[PDB]
RNA sequence: GCCGCUAGAGGUGAAAUUCUUGGACCGGCGCAAGACGGACCAGAGCGAAAGCAUUUGCCAAGAAUGUUUUCAUUAAUCAAGAACGAAAGUCGGAGGUUCGAAGACGAUCAGAUACCGUCGUAGUUCCGACCAUAAACGAUGCCGACCGGCGAUGCGGCGGCGUUAUUCCCAUGACCCGCCGGGCAGCUUCCGGGAAACCAAAGUCUUUGGGUUCCGGGGGGAGUAUGGUUGCAAAGCUGAAACUU
């Protein structure tokens, strides 16, 4: 878990330093899987764009599903405008591989 | 209990049974032929062995020996004899 | 007043952490044989990691020793690290065994290190019994594989990656990914590092080490 | 008269187990007739944590626990009232008290 | 009166008679 | 304290065991009740045993006692189910399959009421 | 926030209320309850601790010294290891009178099973 | 040993003996010395019993299980005899950090030459040579047989849905539900026993014999006296009467 949830970016910002990418994306799904985080602030968005940034060059496809299908259900407040961005930004990073 | 036969036991509790505590005593061990797949000798072993049975063609295990049943190398195929 | 002849110097952390001003320290100045700047030189401070950067893991501890001042700023270099008291005590608990290993092994930059790290045997969540314990066999090789662990991801790098890795504790994740075939652990951390020998300094390093 | 048959212990099938030593007489009994007791309390008291609150640097920082292993001799038990003496027949009750209600 | 010190005391009875009886 | 003895809470018992057919729920009645169907020496007790009788008919017709006898079913089979459909009467009963191998092996089973559900996976039943 | 580091060595005899800066060799102050009791019986109170930890934060809030860590000790080693009574009042009194607390530690010393004790074998009677 | 602050430190029910302006206690970085192996550590393991705990080696040794391997009664218990046997103890040498008999002081008490504090010799520690006693305890000799259950635990073997490795359906391990053997123990039972406490043996015993070794005969005298032998010594083993109740 964590204490406070801006602490997963200072986390996974440490484990890509030396360069180690598996315990950089599976701390930022089980930050959101939590649930003391699933209720919205401002920090939520730039997590998942990172978490989506991850997996992407993993290659894994199973694992960005399941936080994407979580992230929806976090925002089912009225900004959709995250999601629109977390999603076609996923859908950048892709096409650019 | 208390009326049981003891003459003539059920073949669920004579496989349960020690080895040494059945009416007759009969071992729980059998006679395999290991087949390798790229030779044609069949190679007769035994479930329990204790050394490397080798084969002549190829000259490849067959078998490991270990603490029970000797574990076959894996790819092979065996039946029991009898 | 013995407080009137001190001067607060500043102290400067290395370029490993976020947060490089760590506090304030005083010497009596010179008035004699007694230089400030050698006055200190062997102040050792025992700073938490939830202090150099502003996250909240805050029982991975760091000695850093101040080697030379410039100015008024004291600049630091690692010393070593531990871990606290109550993290350390509060995992030893009944019904798992606990597999604990030191290497001793010199980096590329002429320093040595000794690493000492700590694992326990992780209860499965299927599981019925009370007992968890390992046999001898998975012990010995749990640590032969922590040791071997040890020495290969610290071996062939230099001081800054390596308390570059002593910071996510990396090595503790792949342990536990390594030795999951022989027994699933549960927390697998380096719990302290000694520096045994320090070679020459020499200000480039230091200087270079800053940023 | 045998009272307990166990005779207060955990030897079953060895012959000697190495003795530590009490914390409150320091007498020196064995590892397994001394009654083992694990302390576990926060460092602050629970009365001076609601202005040691006020005072903390740090925002949500969440107090230590102090982590003390006792052990304690056959006599300073019932003297310190940690254990007590029960029936000739509750005896036979190894149950842990309840601390839960 | 506890056995060992009855013990002791017959001990140290013998050792004195010992010491008395092998001077001559 | 106010609490009623033995003799107020047996002999007022006993009282209400025969004589039921003259009791009823007003102390009043029962304090006049009480002289004509028992020798009581003096009127505390009598009182005492009348109040008691009150409050057991306060009690009593909504219920059992466990005091009282089956003088109360008495009154229960001369003052007092089943549904419409049996709940015995389902249209599909549900079977593990070990169950269908018995009644296979009993004879039965080439009738077919029952439905045969999918068997567990897993067997952790045990507390740890 | 120029931080200091309390040392508290909470003893059954005595209380040591110690401040220093923050790698521990220049002391700003050292209080113990010795110091503010006249009789033995009493340094180990939480009296003694509390008249200690006020005189030791109006020594140290007068050079700068804003903020502290707590380093809490017991007597340790072979000895008892719980923190005595006299931890409470001072850490208690330190956060009324002024100052600002950091992160609180307990670095009692611990053995690898160290060399024997000063009782006897059959006790302390 | 070097710092850098200061008037008390220690210890107790209360104190005093002891240490301290030639700088103690506390804090910091260091060096060295010797002992010791916490928490993990359980009615869990191994050993003939005494006992045995940091890592990695090396040296031999052993129970258990698995066995359609071999020998063919080789076996059980043990007069004489021998091996090991905690701690204390004795002698020769090396080592000595702490504890600590004797001892010197303090204070509690009428008195304490006891518990309670300060310091300390011999010893505790290691390498050789002795001594062979303990509530050395399961206060229960050893081998074999038979006689109810139950759920776990240590090891080895066999068979069964599944779940987990991750980095190759992935290898082999970690869990899950059973079975067999051996082992440390458990809860229950009007098997049965016992004087009872209790015991699955301390059962199968007046319905009295599977084999075999040491030993007890009311309480003291006394494990004393003497005699013998073992030991540098302290002592060990064998070891009775008269008398008394
Ligand atoms: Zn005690």
């Amino acid at each position: 878990y964590f204490q406070r949830p801006e602490n997963a970016l200072k986390r996974a910002n440490e484990f890509l330093e030396v360069g180690k990418k598996q315990p950089a994306l599976d701390v930022l799904y089980d930050v959101m899987k939590s649930k003391k985080h699933r209720t919205w602030q401002k920090i939520h968005e730039p997590i998942m764009l990172k978490y989506l940034e991850l997996c992407v060059d993993l290659r894994k496809s199973h694992l960005a599903k399941e936080g994407l299908y979580q992230y929806k259900n976090i925002c089912q407040q009225v900004n959709i405008k995250s999601l629109e961005d977390v999603v076609r930004a996923y859908l950048k990073m892709a096409e650019e591989k | 209990p208390l009326a049981k036969d003891l003459l003539h036991p059920s073949p669920e509790e004579e496989k349960r049974k020690h080895k040494k505590k059945r009416l007759v005593q009969s071992p729980n061990s059998y006679f395999m032929d290991v087949k390798c797949p790229g030779c044609y000798k069949i190679t007769t072993v035994f479930s329990h062995a204790q050394t490397v049975v080798l084969c002549v063609g190829c000259s490849t295990v067959l078998c490991q020996p270990t603490g029970g049943k000797a574990r076959l190398t894996e790819g092979c195929s065996f039946r029991r004899k009898q | 007043d013995p407080f009137s002849k001190k001067d607060w110097y500043d102290v400067k952390a290395p370029a490993m952490f976020n947060i490089r001003n760590i506090g304030k320290t005083l010497v009596t100045r010179t008035q004699g044989t007694k230089i400030a700047s050698d006055g200190l030189k062997g102040r050792v401070f025992e700073v938490s990691l939830a202090d150099l950067q502003n996250d909240e893991v805050a029982f991975r501890k760091f000695k850093l020793i101040t080697e030379d001042v410039q100015g008024k700023n004291c600049l630091t270099n690692f010393h070593g690290m531990d871990l606290t008291r109550d993290k350390m005590c509060s995992m030893v608990k009944k019904w798992q065994t606990m597999i604990e290993a030191h290497v001793d092994v010199k980096t590329t930059d002429g320093y040595l290190l000794r690493l000492f790290c700590v694992g326990f045997t992780k209860k499965r969540n299927n599981q019925i019994r009370k007992t968890s314990y390992a046999q001898h066999q998975q012990v010995r090789q749990i640590r032969k594989k922590m040791m071997e662990i040890m020495t290969r991801e610290v071996q062939t790098n230099d001081l800054k990656e390596v308390v570059n890795k002593l910071i996510p504790d990396s090595i503790g994740k792949d342990i536990e990914k390594a030795c999951q075939s022989i027994y699933p652990l549960h927390d697998v951390f380096v719990r302290k590092v000694k520096m045994l020998k320090k070679p020459k300094f020499e200000l480039g390093k230091l200087m270079e080490l800053h940023g | 008269t045998k009272k307990r048959r166990n005779n207060g212990r955990a030897k079953k099938g060895r012959g000697h187990v190495q003795p530590i030593r009490c914390t409150n007489c320091a007498r020196c009994v064995p590892k397994d007739k001394a009654i083992k007791k694990f302390v576990i309390r926060n460092i602050v008291e629970a009365a001076a944590v609601r202005d040691i609150s006020e005072a903390s640097v740090f925002d949500a920082y969440v107090l230590p626990k102090l982590y003390v292993k006792l052990h304690y001799c056959v006599s300073c038990a019932i003297h310190s009232k940690v254990v007590r003496n029960r029936s000739r027949e509750a005896r036979k009750d190894r149950t842990p008290p309840p601390r839960f209600r | 009166m506890r056995a060992k010190w009855r013990k002791k005391r017959m001990r140290r009875l013998k050792r004195k008679r010992r010491k008395m009886r092998q001077r001559s | 304290g106010r609490v009623r003895t033995k003799t107020v809470k047996k002999a007022a018992r006993v009282i209400i065991e025969k004589y039921y057919t003259r009791l009823g729920n007003d102390f009043h009645t029962n304090k006049r009740v009480c002289e004509e169907i028992a020798i009581i020496p003096s009127k505390k007790l009598r009182n005492k045993i009348a109040g008691y009788v009150t409050h057991l008919m306060k009690r009593i017709q909504r219920g059992p006692v466990r005091g009282i006898s089956i003088k109360l079913q008495e009154e229960e089979r001369e003052r007092r189910y089943v549904p419409e459909v049996s709940a015995l009467d389902q249209e599909i009963i549900e079977v593990d399959p070990d169950t269908k191998e018995m009644l296979k092996l009993l004879d039965f089973g080439s009738l077919s009421n029952l439905q045969v559900t999918q068997p567990t996976v897993g067997m952790n039943f045990k507390t740890p | 926030n120029v931080f200091g580091v309390c040392h508290i060595f909470a003893s059954f005899n005595d209380t040591f209320v110690h401040v220093t800066d923050l790698s521990g060799k220049e002391t700003i102050c050292r209080v113990t309850g010795g110091m503010k009791v006249k009789a033995d019986r009493d340094e180990s109170s939480p009296y003694a601790a509390m008249l200690a930890a006020q005189d030791v934060a109006q020594r140290c809030k007068e050079l700068g010294i804003t903020a502290l860590h707590i380093k809490l000790r017991a007597t340790g080693g072979n000895r008892t290891k719980t923190p005595g009574p006299g931890a409470q009042s001072a850490l208690r009194a330190l956060a009324r009178s002024g100052m600002k607390i950091g992160r609180i530690e307990d670095v009692t010393p611990i053995p690898s099973d160290s060399t024997r004790r000063k009782g006897g074998r059959r006790g302390r009677r």
